[PDB]
């Protein structure tokens, strides 16, 4: 039930989203840290392999 | 000076000496147009000899040019 | 913070419409076009614009411009704009994406 | 214009149907087929065909030998062995008896069964290529 | 294509003999306020209205320059 | 100086130190060859 | 006389061509923003587009010079766009900036090149299957159009455009002194004036595009 | 004049070949089926 | 802001700085992007009212060139 | 030729070495392409029924 209570939170923080067109790429990294790129295998221009870019 | 018109002449002779690179690139680039429009898996691969290819054709080119300004300015 | 909806309403690609309405009230709406053709006329009188080859290829640009816009101006612009749509419904997609996927656990 | 006919020994994906152009794999080289296309008869190695309907959508199979046939009518027959489309494979599959034959080539020595593991090796690698 | 002469009829006119009394009161009052220096109460905008009609009439002219010699392009001669 | 190697001298130091090195070297005999035809004139 | 296009700006005794050389980029805007304008749009997109049709084909060491590449594709390309305005000055046209673009990154890339993998830096001298009595000149000849392909790079891009506006210019003389003279004429060498425009247009972009490529391959090989 | 012709062999054995590598690449899904489909009972006498 | 002052003073009152300059460019910068590019549904005068601009500041250093080439002499 | 006048080669070099390394460098690097938003409907670690 904790473990319940704490995906409850979860959702909840993604239900307050911020209306995209207003959202700054830091704003999308927080709502999804997968989105954020990989400054440490990459730390360069663009930060992720050209092929996937 | 008799000399300095000899030098604009020979200049300009040894100057058309780069239509044969200018040939060899054409060449060059048109069978690997044909090359790669045949066996396309292979682009790259073929890719690199083109360069390498145009890599040598210049390189007669300059020679032609080397001369131009070797008689041009170094003499 | 959004982005207003318009920009501000350049005439001809050249002049907005705020020096216009602000000419507007004295001399009304020829007066801006009669500003225009007279200073001109004085640049081209005086020899303020010089007329050489620089002209003709100036003549060549601007029509090669002006054409390119007119033909290929509509298709880069909705071109921007479905860029953004589609940006904006794969975003609504991952929205209430994750949301099924906490829901479900 | 363009009569095709699109078969294999268990099923046939095209008869007589009217494309724009198809794309073939030819051992001597890839080509395209259009209407009115030289009379010519080609065998297949590994590889894609994509074939273009009027309309404009492409179906984009893979085929692992077989036999185009375009003749003077338009017609083209196309034969093939093993004909799959490209969303029966996968990738690790591939790749992995790439390794596979690769390693026995090192090893082999003999010029019939070497010729034999280059032949699988030719596949694999098309295979691998093919699908992404 | 004829709208150019529609508007024309009413700013492209030859003016009125009716309207020089306005135009010389006018005068009066721009060189009024010239006298006092009553134009530092005018704020920079207005005055650089009246600083590019002023332009205007100065190209009215020199376009009547350019008629006045017959040619375009400085002097023929 | 503040905002200035906040703004600039922050993101390029990883190309500025590592992956620039022999742009710099080649900078040098760029300059070097510029000087030398700058002299004979 | 007629080389007046391409002597240094100056005005008011100042040399103007710095701020010409500045300019390009401002053309570029930036925004940290997720959904943007129409220009940053499109802008973003072209850079997304040549940053893959470059850099893909380079092994994880020299997609570190991507930021480099994809640079220099853009700056070129804008110069040489800006070019085509009318009584522009275009600083391509000068060989001193191609020199200074060419030489320091060849440079680079030959030096690093030859830091590490020396021993194969000194074997591309010399191809694969080369038989023996044909030895020597096979290195010599390498090692000239090596040690000169910066200066293929900076007068190719240099006199290319120095040409392209130069007949443009002298095709604009002729439309000119056309004018007096028989009307038909004078709109056929509009036209190919008009013609050779978008032929200008197009060799602007494929200079810039080649430049880059030649720098990138150059750095692939030596890689 | 490939290399296989070269070596001794016939296109019916790269085509075997190549359809059995396309057989072995396909997907478990369809693999025991496919392989059914193409199985080869004959035997020489 | 201009449009608005009708004393000289004001002149004096503005900052006459290195920074004052470069703040003072950087906002002209930002009200046009801001106006006329920065704007969804944007259009092409944003970009092409700069390049008439560009035209004109050329045309001005090109002038000491082009003043010897006038057609007439007065 | 007007190229030749080595009197005006750095007023060319320097402006160039400043927009061509520093300038436009940094307005590329401000250019991020953010990773594709991936939603992962499944991702759930439940233990063992307790058991």
């Amino acid at each position: 039930k904790a473990r319940i209570v704490e995906y409850e939170k979860e959702m909840e923080k993604m239900k307050n989203l911020i209306p995209f067109d207003q959202m700054t790429i830091e704003d999308l990294n927080e709502a999804f840290p997968e989105t954020k790129l990989d400054k440490k295998k990459y730390p360069y221009w663009p930060h992720q392999p050209i092929e996937n870019l | 000076d008799i000399d300095t018109a000899a030098k604009f002449i020979g200049a300009g002779a040894a100057t058309v000496g780069v239509a044969g690179s200018g040939a060899g690139i054409g060449t060059v680039f048109g069978s690997l147009i044909i090359g790669y429009a045949r066996n396309p898996s292979l682009k790259q691969q073929l890719f690199s000899y083109a360069i390498l290819g145009f890599a040598l054709s210049e390189a007669m080119g300059l020679f032609c040019l080397m001369v131009a300004f070797l008689i041009l300015f170094a003499m | 913070p959004p982005l207003p909806e318009y920009g501000g309403k350049v005439r001809y690609g050249l002049i907005p419409e705020e020096f216009f309405q602000f000419l507007y009230p004295k001399t009304g709406v020829t007066g801006p076009y009669v500003l225009g053709t007279g200073l001109i006329l004085y640049a081209l009188s005086k020899e303020i614009y010089v007329i050489s080859a620089e002209t003709f290829t100036a003549l060549s640009v601007l029509g090669v411009m002006v054409y390119g816009i007119k033909k290929y101006g509509p298709f880069v612009a909705d071109f921007a704009d479905k860029l953004n749509e589609q940006k904006l419904a794969q975003l609504e997609e991952a929205k209430q994406a994750s949301i099924q996927h906490i829901q479900n656990a | 214009q363009m009569s095709f006919t699109f078969a294999s020994p268990t099923q046939v994906f095209f008869n007589g149907a009217n494309v724009r152009q198809v794309d073939v794999p030819t051992l001597t080289g890839a080509f395209g087929i259009l209407a009115a296309h030289v009379p010519t008869l080609q065998v297949l190695r590994p590889g894609l065909v994509v074939v273009h309907a009027e309309d404009g959508t492409t179906s984009k199979y893979f085929v692992s030998s077989g036999s185009i046939a375009v003749n003077a009518d338009s017609s083209v027959q196309l034969l093939a062995e093993e004909a799959v489309t490209l969303d029966m494979l996968d990738l690790g599959a591939a790749k992995a008896n790439l390794e596979k034959a690769q390693a026995e080539l090192v090893g082999t020595a003999d010029e019939a069964t070497r010729a034999e593991i280059q032949i699988r090796i030719e596949a694999n690698e098309a295979l691998v290529k093919a699908l992404e | 294509l004829a709208t150019f002469w529609y508007y024309a009829k009413v700013e492209l006119v030859p003016p009125t003999p009716a309207e020089i009394p306005r135009a010389i009161q006018s005068l009066k009052k721009i060189v009024n306020s010239a006298q006092t220096g009553s134009f530092k109460q005018l704020t920079v905008k207005e005055a650089v209205l009246n600083g590019l009609v002023a332009t205007e009439v100065l190209m009215w002219f020199y376009v009547g320059e350019i008629i006045g010699k017959r040619g375009i392009i400085g002097y023929d001669v | 100086l503040q905002s200035i190697i906040k703004n600039i001298w922050i993101p390029m130091k990883p190309y500025y130190t590592k992956v620039y090195q022999e742009i710099w070297i080649g900078m040098g005999l760029m300059g070097f060859i510029v000087y030398k035809i700058r002299a004979a004139d | 006389n007629l080389f007046a296009s391409f002597i240094a700006p100056t005005i008011l005794g100042l040399p103007a061509a710095v701020l010409i050389i500045l300019f390009p980029p401002l053309l570029i805007p930036t925004s940290k923003y997720l959904i943007n304008n129409r220009l940053i749009t499109t802008q973003q997109w072209l850079i997304k587009l040549t940053s893959k049709q470059m850099m893909t084909m380079h092994n994880t060491k020299g997609r570190t010079w991507s930021l480099m590449l994809v640079s220099l594709i853009i700056f070129i390309a804008t110069t040489n766009l800006l070019g085509l305005l009318p009584h522009s000055f275009t600083p391509t046209t000068q060989l001193s900036m191609n020199l200074a673009m060419a030489i320091p990154l060849w440079a680079g890339t030959v030096i690093m090149g030859f830091r590490s993998k020396i021993k194969n830096a000194l074997a591309h001298f010399l191809p694969q299957g080369t038989p023996t009595p044909l030895i020597p000149m096979l290195v010599i000849i390498e090692t000239i159009s090596l040690l000169i392909q910066p200066m293929a790079l900076a007068v190719r891009l240099t006199a290319n455009i120095t040409a392209g506006h130069l007949l443009m210019h002298l095709i604009g003389s002729a439309t000119l002194a056309m004018s007096t003279i028989n009307l038909p004429s004078t709109l056929i060498i509009f036209t190919i004036l008009i013609l050779l425009t978008i032929l200008e247009i197009a060799v602007a972009l494929i200079q810039a595009y080649v430049f880059t490529l030649l720098v990138s391959l150059y750095l692939h090989d030596n890689t | 004049v490939a290399y296989w012709r070269q070596a001794g062999l016939s296109y019916i054995r790269y085509s075997q070949i190549c359809a059995k590598a396309v057989r072995d690449a396909l997907k478990t899904e369809f693999k025991a089926n496919a392989e059914k489909t193409s199985g080869s009972n004959v035997k020489i006498v | 802001e201009v449009k608005l002052g009708e004393l000289p003073s004001w002149i004096l009152m503005r900052d006459f700085s290195p920074s004052g300059i470069f703040g003072a460019f950087q906002r002209g910068y930002y009200r046009y992007y801001n106006k006329y590019i920065n704007v969804k549904k944007g259009s092409i005068s944003g970009i092409t009212m700069v390049l008439a601009c560009y035209v004109l500041f050329s045309y001005s250093f090109s002038y000491k060139h082009l003043k010897h080439e006038r057609l007439r002499k007065y | 030729m007007p190229q030749l006048n080595t009197t005006v080669w750095p007023t060319m070099i320097t402006p160039m070495l400043l927009t061509l390394f520093l300038i436009t460098q940094l307005k590329m690097l401000n250019t991020n392409y953010h990773l594709p938003p991936s939603p992962k409907p499944m991702k759930m670690k439940n233990y063992n029924k307790p058991w």
